[PDB]
């Protein structure tokens, strides 16, 4: 699990 | 008043009137107006311009560049004392605008505590931003904007005047906001609309296996079900007399006024 | 010179040559350098960058962290003595940076009165900005561009370099101009299409039941009528004959280089 | 130390331990920190804060308002000595934001020589940006991003955490990048995809008639043919025997993870 | 009636 | 030929 706050979006 | 243990540099602006807390840190070339109010234990980097009648807690770390409590954007404001609060632990990063409030809008500009505030976030008048949320890099808050607890809003996101970021919502970025985002929900694109439960969000926050599984429950009432809003209120209310967590649903609704994204 | 009336904090440095009016205001950590004119009742308020062969009007309200009169961003430029001219009672907001032009592109950059330039919106090269305009947070113009009166650009709106946004025109927000928008015109998207006549904004300004007819019935000719541009042009002339408001799209057509959005 | 052929503005900030080359300079009002290291001919203009264990090259001019070396905004950070190394020649524009890396990511946030970084241009932690490129106007680089030599960046637009931009790419503004892009190729759109080759980036950079031939031919394999990638690599392996320029694409299928925008 | 300028539009 | 960074194209 990865937080990409700029993304907005919980990354894998 | 300056306390004996804050540490202003010669170079920095304080201007007679100020209260600066103790242990604070005012770095080189800051100004802060007399109206200010610094908490204990907060430090601003360098090159901060804090004005107006504005109170900031404690333990916050303010980077060079920000713009605090200075005029709004508001075509109608005219110079009145309006304000502005910033709670505790917050980090705000460069180039950051919090604008003071409108006397029409209420007076206040608010931010609460432990929020991460990235590059170039805006927060204008009226705006009333919770506890533990994250603003990404030019991530922008038109005028008497909500963002609730733990609410993640992506960067270049835009969030209209006066909508409602539900708490726990995670908002993805490049998107534009138009209508009020119920908490729990997963939003994108512009207009943002609607794609499912923030998950992973709950699950990193305590959330009980029970209480996700109401909330997706909820989510399906309000935008599977198909049955008008009104019709599914009394039923997440109904739901929420056995999982709390559940209730968020029916505050927000009571504040909305912009309608929700679909 | 400096005017002594005009006020000059200390911390500023303001460079000989620089010719500063009466009642001006230079805030601290401010730079000004010695090709630069700031007209009577101009305020800089704190941390402002002002070079260049620039003049600035009077009554003009410029914001921390602001760049004006900054050498541009074009490849091709070389540090030749090119301008910028900004009128009077600008507000330009915190991080606005506004660039000389190139002499490829005419040697000038050019903004008019009374226009509002919000956090961060840039004013690239060669660029001319009229009156009573507003570019919100983040609004980005490329090089080259024209904006015409009371055109409203959205925020975090790119427009692409020699574009013209006619007069009276609102761009939405996230969006991508890569053609001419015609007066009146409401426009949205990436890249951008038209949505029909900005009806309210005429009616603050005046404009009588009348004239926004006769312009509803213009822009049907250009988006529904279905005939070629060119068959339209006479079309619209000859119905300014009656309503001068009309001849607004004649005058706009006549500057068009990269096309109308469709 | 500060070479006796440097200037240092008597308003700036330098502090002992740093490391200033020969004819730098360093404008008003800003902060050097003592890990910093500039290198010969390198100007700050004024305004600019450059701090943390940070090596900057010659000749490169940093605009007012920038922030290298510092704290980066990732939530896991705690204040680790990390490093940010920046190349030669480079043009940082005004509010650019260069932070320094983690411990989790490699400790270095890297740029190269000749890019120009327009305003409000960000390089999270941990990324690394080659030579000759553009980020445009608040381009933004989540952390550990990697951009190759000659792309470009268009405005607004944002990469996401650990994505790849190939080298000669042209992103087109206003783009959301979540995954990896093939050198030479055109992307645009949120989410970003593919849109054929930059021809006319090739052409001005030297590539030979038959160069881009073959480069568009692979291009094809990867998304015309319609096999998939495994089956393509060593179909572009096989090329690029005869094209050597075709061999990018094999280098940057190493590093992609991922996976490829389509 | 109420004007949002970094909405780029005209509200109700 | 036209390179126009901040909208990421080349323009003609």
């Amino acid at each position: 699990w990865m937080l990409d706050p700029i993304a907005g979006k919980w990354s894998r | 008043m300056i306390d004996k243990s804050a540490f202003v540099h010669p170079t920095a602006i304080v201007e007679e009137g100020a209260s600066i807390g103790a242990n604070a840190h005012i770095g080189p070339f800051c100004i802060v107006g007399p109206h200010v109010e610094i908490g204990e234990g907060t430090v601003l980097k360098s090159h901060v311009v804090v004005n107006g009648h504005t109170k900031i807690g404690r333990d916050n770390e303010i980077y060079q560049f920000a713009s605090i409590g200075e005029v709004n954007q508001d075509l109608k404001y005219a110079g009145e004392p309006t304000r502005v609060e910033i709670g505790d632990r917050n980090r705000i990063r460069e180039s950051v605008t919090i604008h003071r409030g409108t006397v029409q809008g209420g007076g206040l500009t608010k931010v609460g505590s432990d929020n991460l505030l990235m590059i170039n976030a805006h927060i204008a008048h009226d705006c009333t931003v919770g506890n533990r949320c994250i603003l990404a890099n030019n991530a922008t808050l038109a005028g008497h904007v909500s963002v609730d607890d733990f609410a993640i809003i992506g960067g270049m996101t835009a969030v209209h005047q006066f909508c409602i970021i539900g708490a726990h919502v995670m908002v993805g970025g490049c998107s534009g906001v138009a209508q009020d985002v119920p908490p729990y929900v997963i939003a994108q694109g512009n207009h943002a609309t609607p794609f499912g439960v923030n998950i992973e969000g709950l699950k990193r926050r305590g959330f009980s296996r029970e209480a996700i599984t109401a909330i997706r429950n909820a989510y399906k009432l309000i935008y599977r079900s198909g049955k008008t809003l009104d019709e599914v209120k009394p039923e997440i209310a109904e739901l929420a007399e056995t999982y709390p967590e559940v209730k968020a649903f029916t505050d927000f609704f009571a504040r909305s006024t912009r309608g929700l994204i679909r």
